[PDB]
RNA sequence: UUGGAGAGUUUGAUCCUGGCUCAGGGUGAACGCUGGCGGCGUGCCUAAGACAUGCAAGUCGUGCGGGCCGGUCAGCGGCGGACGGGUGAGUAACGCGUGGGUGACCUACCCGGAAGAGGGGGACAACCCGGGGAAACUCGGGCUAAUCCCCCAUGUGGACCCGCCCCUUGGGGUGUGUCCAAAGGGCGCCCGCUUCCGGAUGGGCCCGCGUCCCAUCAGCUAGUUGGUGGGGUAAUGGCCCACCAAGGCGACGACGGGUAGCCGGUCUGAGAGGAUGGCCGGCCACAGGGGCACUGAGACACGGGCCCCACUCCUACGGGAGGCAGCAGUUAGGAAUCUUCCGCAAUGGGCGCAAGCCUGACGGAGCGACGCCGCUUGGAGGAAGAAGCCCUUCGGGGUGUAAACUCCUGAACCCGGGACGAAACCCCCGACGAGGGGACUGACGGUACCGGGGUAAUAGCGCCGGCCAACUCCGUGCCAGCAGCCGCGGUAAUACGGAGGGCGCGAGCGUUACCCGGAUUCACUGGGCGUAAAGGGCGUGUAGGCGGCCUGGGGCGUCCCAUGUGAAAGACCACGGCUCAACCGUGGGGGAGCGUGGGAUACGCUCAGGCUAGACGG
C-alpha cells in the first residue's frame, strides 16, 4: 500500500531525510510519487525539519500509512494537531 | 605539497625581485641586488628573443611564485574565476589575495608568505574565534582574523607585531596592534596591489 | 551540393582504421617469442636493429622491437607488447616493453629510467 | 531446506480442486447445449440452470475469476436460447 | 485525444476495410529545409460507403484487427483521382528498379 | 551576445591545393619508475566459463489439533516468498523515449460508505499400527481439529439472457426470469470474515512521432492481407482454429546481412555537432542451455515444480541430489579489478494485536594513489660566497643562502576527557483518540573531536634540435643507439650514452589504448568541381524538388498568448553544514519537444476569380 516514509539523502556519517510518499514494494532510494518534507536528524541547522501539511494531510484522508519515524516528525510538525 | 627548495633562485630567473624572504629582501644582500642574472652555467650569457609562449609562461610562473601556491591550485582558482561575474583579471587578484596565508601576511603576523603558512597551519591562528588551521581557507569580507589567545605570548608574534606599530596596512584592511587582531574589510583593488604581472598575459596563457 | 540534394543523400561520416590492432583493444599483450633476431633499417638509416616475432595471447603473431642497449630476450622468452610502430623497420608495429615478464630492464641506464625498466641506484 | 516445499504440496491440492470443478463445468455446459439442440426444452433449462450455479461458484474463490464466470454465463445462456430458438416452445426459467 | 488524420482512399480492394493516404510535412532536423512524407492506414469501413479518391478523416480507435487500428470518421471530398494516379505512378515505376 | 590562437613537413626560392603529424581535455583504465597522511567516491570492461565453504525469506500459539521436556519440534491453516538483490547474454523491437487512448481491462494489503455474518454436513495431515526402499523417500489400515472443504437459507447488493430508455464502440438506468455470500479469535470493545460502490496506488493492451551500418542485400509475404463464425483472455486483436475473398509490404529503402540493452545523462566542443551510456535514478530482458504449465491479486517464478540436453556428486547399479549473472570467496581466462569483515544502533521491507523475529537490502569497517579534494617533509637569519662536483679564455664562473651554523614552531608519537547521529514504537494519564509525563536502545567507536606534553620530521618523475620552457663537457663514430613528424648518428653530435647545469609538474611523473578538439579535412552554422581531386558523351523524359502579377476565403506550415507535461539526481544561480575544499542540504530559475484552448494572416500551402511581362500557337 502506498505508505508515508524516509529516503536516505547526503553523503557517508551525514544523513538527510526526505519525507516522500510513495508505494511500499519501491526500494527507499527509488522514484517516489512526490515529496511532503525534509529531516536532518543532526540538526545543523536553524530549520532541520519541515513538513507539507496540507498535502500530508491529503495523502492521510486516502490510505497512505506512515511510518514510525514519519508518524513522529509528522506530529512534531503538527499533522495530527486538532 | 610546496615548493622547499632555494626561493633566490626564482627571482634571479624571474628578473624580479619576489619578496619570497622577508628580512633579507630589502637588505643589502638580497641576491637581486649582487646576482641579477638567472641561475646556472648559461646565466650570464647574451639573452635570446623570448617567444609569446616564453612570455606568458614567464608572466604566470611569475604571479603563482608569488603566492607560493601549486598549479593545481592555481588553474582551479582560475577557472573558478573565470566562471565568476566580473573582469576575470580582478576576480583572479581578489580570489588570490583572499588566502588566509596571503591575508595574515598581510596584516603583519609574519614577514613572508612562508612563514605565515606556517603560522596558520601550526594552530596559531584564528578567524572570528575559532581556529583555522588550513592555508587554503578563504576570507570573506567582514570575518575577523587574529592570533589566538593563547599565542599572543610568543616571541616571534611579539617581534612582528613590534615592527608593525609603524607600517601601515592596505585599505582593504584593518590593524588593532594593542587589540593583536585584523580585519578583512572588502576585496582587494587591482590598483591597491603593488604586483609586477600583467594579468591578461596569464589569462592569455590559460586560453591556449 | 544543394540543400535538397543533402536531404537525399546527407554527408558521409568518417571511418578511423586501428594502427594496433593485434592489440585487440587492449593497452597491452602479453605474448611468447619464437624468432629474435636484427633486421636492417631502409634507407637512409643503418643499424643492426633488434626484433622479436612474438605469438600473442589475441591470437595473432607479429614483430616488436627491443629497444634499449642490450636484451637478454630468447626463443620462448613471455614478453609484454605495446602499440607503437617503428619509422625505420618495415612492418613493425609495437615495442616490447622493458622490465616486465622475461624482459629484463637496461642494466646500466640512469636517465629515463621509467622507459627501458630500470631501478633508481 | 524451505516453506516452498508446503506451498508446493498446497497447490497440488489446489490444483486437484480447481481441475474437478472445471471439468464439472465443462460437462455441464456440453450437456445443456446438447439437450436444447435437441429441442427438448423442459430438461434443458434445468441443465442450464445447474451450469449456471455451477459457473457462479467457485468464482467465488480461485477456480474462476468473475469476468470469466460471466463470458462462460454469457455464452451458455445465447447459444441455449439461439437453439431453442431454432427449435420450437420454450419452458421454464432462464428468460 | 484520439489522432484524427486526414488521407485520401488509394485502394478499396478488401472488404470493409479502406487504404488511407496521410501525408505529413516537418522541416528537416539538421538541414531545415521542409519535407513531405507519406504512410498508409488500413481502416474499418463497414458500410462500404468510401471509394477510390475520396478524401476523409480517419481516427484513433480499438483494435479491429491486425494493422487496423483506425476508423473512418468523416468524409471530406470526392474526386481527387489525381492523388490517386500519383501512387499509383510511383508503385508502377519500381518495376524498373530491379537488377 | 561571457564566446573561437595555431605549428612542423612537398621548392633553389614563391603562392596555392592537399595529406600526414603535434601541442588540449577525458577514462570503470592498464604498464614503468617512485611513494607520507586523511576525507569523499569508486573497483571482472575478458569466460552470460566452472564453482569448494558459510550466510542471502521467513513469520503468525490472539486460526487448529498434537508429540516431547512456560518452552521446543514438526504438521494442518493464513500472509509473505512476483518486493528487495544480481547481470547485459538476447533484442533494431511499440523494446525504449516522448505525448496520448482504453464505450476493450485487472488491481492482494491501505482508506471512505452501505449491508450482513442463520443452520446443517464432511474430509486430509499430524498421530497410532503394518509394509517397500541403500539412500532420497514412499505405500496401505484406522482416528481427529480449525479462520480447511461442502450444502441449505438470507440478498444490502451484484452476474447472465431477453426486452425498454437515455447515451453512443462493451457507458448508465429500468422490467420479468435464473444464479451467487460469509469464520472465528482475544481481553462491552479489539483483531478478524462476506457482498457491493467509491478512492488511492500498481499494472496489461493500443496509437502518433523519434530511434545504427551495408543497395556489391531489390524485391518480400500464404495465417500471409482482409472478412464471417467460434475458442481462449481481466481485456482488443490472426492471439489461435474452420470457412470465404486475393490481398498486405517496398527506392520516403521492404526483405536480407552485421552490430547493439534503451533513456535521464556523461565527455568533448565557441556554438552547431561528434562520441558515449561504467557508477547513480527509470524501463526492458535473463536466472546452467531449451520447452511447459500449476498455485496465486499478481509468475509461466534467481535461492518453487515438470520434462529433454551438457556438466558435477552419492551407489547396495534399481536409483537419487544440484545450479553464486545474491554477499564474501576459489579456480580459469585476462594488461586488469577487493574482505570467506562488523551490526540490525539508523532508514526501508515481510510476518505479528503486541512483545518480537527475519533482512549479505542497508548502515559501517578493511584492501587498491583507481579518481577528486585537503595536508606534511619546516620557518627566520646566515659568506662577494667553505668543501665536493662540473666548466674555464686559468683571471675565474656555477651549483648557492643552497649547505654548515644559531634561533623559532612543533606532523608523527604520549597522557586525560569524549561525541552527534536516538526518539519513537513501549508504559501512565487523557478515551489504547488529540494532548501531556517517564524509561530502554550505538556496529561505526574509545573513532572523529577537545585539552595538556612532544621530535626537524618521505621526494620523485618527465623533458632540455624545431614544434616547445630549458646547454655545456666527455665517450662513441651510419656502430651503439634515438624517433610523434621533420629527421639525428659515417672521428670536434645542444638530437645517441653519461656527467654538471637548466625547465615543467610534484605524492606523483611518464607511457600505451580509446573518444572529442585542433580538422572550415563531409563545410546546416561552414568547402568545392577551366588547368590542383571533381560536369554525366548528348538528347528526351518518369517520380521528385522548385516556380510570374492582382483580389477574396480557409488558417495546414509559420508566429504569438495561456495552460498541462517535460520525475529525482546531474548542469546553472543564491544561501547554508562539515575548521576549508572535495562532498552534501535548502530554495530559485531555466529547458528542446509534445497535448490542449485562444489569436494573427505578411510569407509558404490550398481553394476560387481575374492579368499578360514567362511559355506556347497563328
Ligand atoms: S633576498 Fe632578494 S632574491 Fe632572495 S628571495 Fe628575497 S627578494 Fe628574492
Ligand atoms: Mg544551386
Ligand atoms: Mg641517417
Ligand atoms: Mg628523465
Ligand atoms: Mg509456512
Ligand atoms: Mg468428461
Ligand atoms: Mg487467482
Ligand atoms: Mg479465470
Ligand atoms: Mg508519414
Ligand atoms: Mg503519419
Ligand atoms: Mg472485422
Ligand atoms: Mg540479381
Ligand atoms: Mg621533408
Ligand atoms: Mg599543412
Ligand atoms: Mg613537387
Ligand atoms: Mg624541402
Ligand atoms: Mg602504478
Ligand atoms: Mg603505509
Ligand atoms: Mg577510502
Ligand atoms: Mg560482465
Ligand atoms: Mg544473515
Ligand atoms: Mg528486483
Ligand atoms: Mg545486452
Ligand atoms: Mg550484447
Ligand atoms: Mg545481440
Ligand atoms: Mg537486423
Ligand atoms: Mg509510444
Ligand atoms: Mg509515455
Ligand atoms: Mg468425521
Ligand atoms: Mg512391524
Ligand atoms: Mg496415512
Ligand atoms: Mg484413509
Ligand atoms: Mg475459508
Ligand atoms: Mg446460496
Ligand atoms: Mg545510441
Ligand atoms: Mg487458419
Ligand atoms: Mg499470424
Ligand atoms: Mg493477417
Ligand atoms: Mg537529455
Ligand atoms: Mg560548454
Ligand atoms: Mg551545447
Ligand atoms: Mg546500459
Ligand atoms: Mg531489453
Ligand atoms: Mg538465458
Ligand atoms: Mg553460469
Ligand atoms: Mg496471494
Ligand atoms: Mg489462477
Ligand atoms: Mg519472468
Ligand atoms: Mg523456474
Ligand atoms: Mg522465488
Ligand atoms: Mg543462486
Ligand atoms: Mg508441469
Ligand atoms: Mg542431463
Ligand atoms: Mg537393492
Ligand atoms: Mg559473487
Ligand atoms: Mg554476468
Ligand atoms: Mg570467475
Ligand atoms: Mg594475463
Ligand atoms: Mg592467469
Ligand atoms: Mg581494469
Ligand atoms: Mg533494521
Ligand atoms: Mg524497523
Ligand atoms: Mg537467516
Ligand atoms: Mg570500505
Ligand atoms: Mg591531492
Ligand atoms: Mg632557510
Ligand atoms: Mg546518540
Ligand atoms: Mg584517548
Ligand atoms: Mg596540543
Ligand atoms: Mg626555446
Ligand atoms: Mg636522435
Ligand atoms: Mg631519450
Ligand atoms: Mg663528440
Ligand atoms: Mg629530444
Ligand atoms: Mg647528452
Ligand atoms: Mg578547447
Ligand atoms: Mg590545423
Ligand atoms: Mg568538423
Ligand atoms: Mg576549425
Ligand atoms: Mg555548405
Ligand atoms: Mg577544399
Ligand atoms: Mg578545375
Ligand atoms: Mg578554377
Ligand atoms: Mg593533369
Ligand atoms: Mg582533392
Ligand atoms: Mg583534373
Ligand atoms: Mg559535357
Ligand atoms: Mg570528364
Ligand atoms: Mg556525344
Ligand atoms: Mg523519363
Ligand atoms: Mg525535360
Ligand atoms: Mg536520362
Ligand atoms: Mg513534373
Ligand atoms: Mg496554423
Ligand atoms: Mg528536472
Ligand atoms: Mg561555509
Ligand atoms: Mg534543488
Ligand atoms: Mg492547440
Ligand atoms: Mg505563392
Ligand atoms: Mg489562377
Amino acid at each position: 500500500m502506498v505508505k508515508i516514509r524516509l529516503a536516505r539523502f547526503g553523503s557517508k556519517h551525514n544523513p538527510h531525510y526526505r519525507i516522500v510518499v510513495t508505494d511500499a514494494r519501491r526500494k527507499r532510494d527509488g522514484k517516489y510519487i512526490e515529496k511532503i518534507g525534509y529531516y536532518d536528524p543532526r540538526k545543523t541547522t536553524p530549520d532541520w525539519l519541515k513538513v507539507d501539511v496540507e498535502r500530508a494531510r491529503y495523502w492521510l484522508s486516502v490510505g497512505a500509512q506512515p511510518t514510525d519515524t514519519a508518524r513522529r516528525l509528522l506530529r512534531q510538525a503538527g499533522v495530527f494537531r486538532q | 605539497g610546496r615548493y622547499i627548495g632555494p626561493v633566490c633562485r626564482l627571482c634571479r630567473r624571474e628578473g624580479v625581485k619576489l619578496y619570497l624572504k622577508g628580512e633579507r629582501c630589502y637588505s643589502p644582500k638580497c641576491a637581486m641586488e649582487r646576482r641579477p642574472y638567472p641561475p646556472g652555467q648559461h646565466g650570464q650569457k647574451r639573452a635570446r628573443r623570448p617567444s609569446d609562449y616564453a612570455v606568458r609562461l614567464r608572466e604566470k610562473q611569475k604571479l603563482r611564485r608569488i603566492y607560493g601556491i601549486s598549479e593545481r591550485q592555481f588553474r582551479n582558482l582560475f577557472e573558478e574565476a573565470s566562471k565568476k561575474k566580473g573582469v576575470t583579471g580582478s576576480v583572479f587578484l581578489g580570489l588570490l589575495e583572499s588566502r588566509l596565508d596571503n591575508v595574515v601576511y598581510r596584516l603583519g603576523f609574519a614577514v613572508s608568505r612562508r612563514q605565515a603558512r606556517q603560522l596558520v597551519r601550526h594552530g596559531h591562528i584564528t578567524v572570528n574565534g575559532r581556529r583555522v588551521d588550513l592555508p587554503s581557507y578563504r576570507v570573506r569580507p567582514g570575518d575577523e582574523i587574529a592570533v589566538a589567545e593563547k599565542s599572543r605570548n610568543l616571541e616571534l608574534i611579539r617581534q612582528n607585531l613590534e615592527a608593525m606599530k609603524g607600517r601601515k596596512v592596505g585599505p582593504w584592511l584593518s590593524l588593532d596592534v594593542e587589540g593583536m587582531k585584523g580585519k578583512f574589510l572588502r576585496l582587494p583593488d587591482r590598483e591597491d596591489l603593488a604586483l609586477p604581472v600583467n594579468e591578461q598575459l596569464v589569462i592569455e596563457f590559460y586560453s591556449r | 551540393p544543394t540543400i535538397n540534394q543533402l536531404v537525399r543523400k546527407g554527408r558521409e561520416k568518417v571511418r578511423k582504421k586501428s594502427k594496433v590492432p593485434a592489440l585487440k583493444g587492449a593497452p597491452f599483450r602479453r605474448g611468447v617469442c619464437t624468432v629474435v633476431r636484427t633486421v636492417t633499417p631502409k634507407k637512409p638509416n643503418s643499424a643492426l636493429r633488434k626484433v622479436a616475432k612474438v605469438r600473442l595471447t589475441s591470437g595473432y603473431e607479429v614483430t616488436a622491437y627491443i629497444p634499449g642497449e642490450g636484451h637478454n630476450l630468447q626463443e620462448h622468452s613471455v614478453v609484454l607488447i605495446r602499440g607503437g610502430r617503428v619509422k625505420d623497420l618495415p612492418g613493425v608495429r609495437y615495442h616490447i616493453v622493458r622490465g616486465v615478464y622475461d624482459a629484463a630492464g637496461v642494466k646500466d641506464r640512469k636517465k629515463s629510467r621509467s622507459k627501458y625498466g630500470t631501478k633508481k641506484p | 531446506n524451505l516453506s516452498a516445499l508446503k506451498r508446493h504440496r498446497q497447490s497440488l491440492k489446489r490444483r486437484l480442486r480447481n481441475k474437478a470443478k472445471k471439468s464439472a463445468i465443462k460437462t455441464l455446459s456440453k450437456k445443456a447445449i446438447q439437450l436444447a439442440q435437441e429441442g427438448k426444452a423442459e430438461e434443458a433449462l434445468k441443465i442450464m440452470r445447474k451450469a449456471e450455479s455451477l459457473i457462479d461458484k467457485a468464482a467465488k474463490g480461485s477456480t474462476l475469476h468473475k469476468n470469466a464466470a460471466a463470458r462462460r454465463k454469457s455464452r451458455l445462456m445465447r447459444k441455449v436460447r439461439q437453439l431453442l430458438e431454432a427449435a420450437g416452445a420454450p419452458l421454464i426459467g432462464g428468460g | 485525444p484520439k489522432k484524427v488524420l486526414t488521407g485520401v482512399v488509394v485502394s478499396d480492394k478488401m472488404q470493409k476495410t479502406v487504404t488511407v493516404l496521410v501525408e505529413r510535412q516537418f522541416p528537416h532536423p539538421l538541414y531545415g529545409k521542409v519535407i513531405k512524407r507519406s504512410k498508409k492506414y488500413l481502416a474499418h469501413d463497414p458500410e462500404e460507403k468510401y471509394k477510390l479518391g475520396d478524401v476523409v478523416e480517419i481516427i484513433e480507435s480499438r483494435p479491429i484487427s491486425k494493422r487496423k487500428r483506425f476508423r473512418v470518421l468523416r468524409l471530406v471530398e470526392s474526386g481527387r483521382m489525381d492523388l490517386v494516379e500519383k501512387y499509383l505512378i510511383r508503385r508502377q515505376n519500381y518495376e524498373s528498379l530491379s537488377k
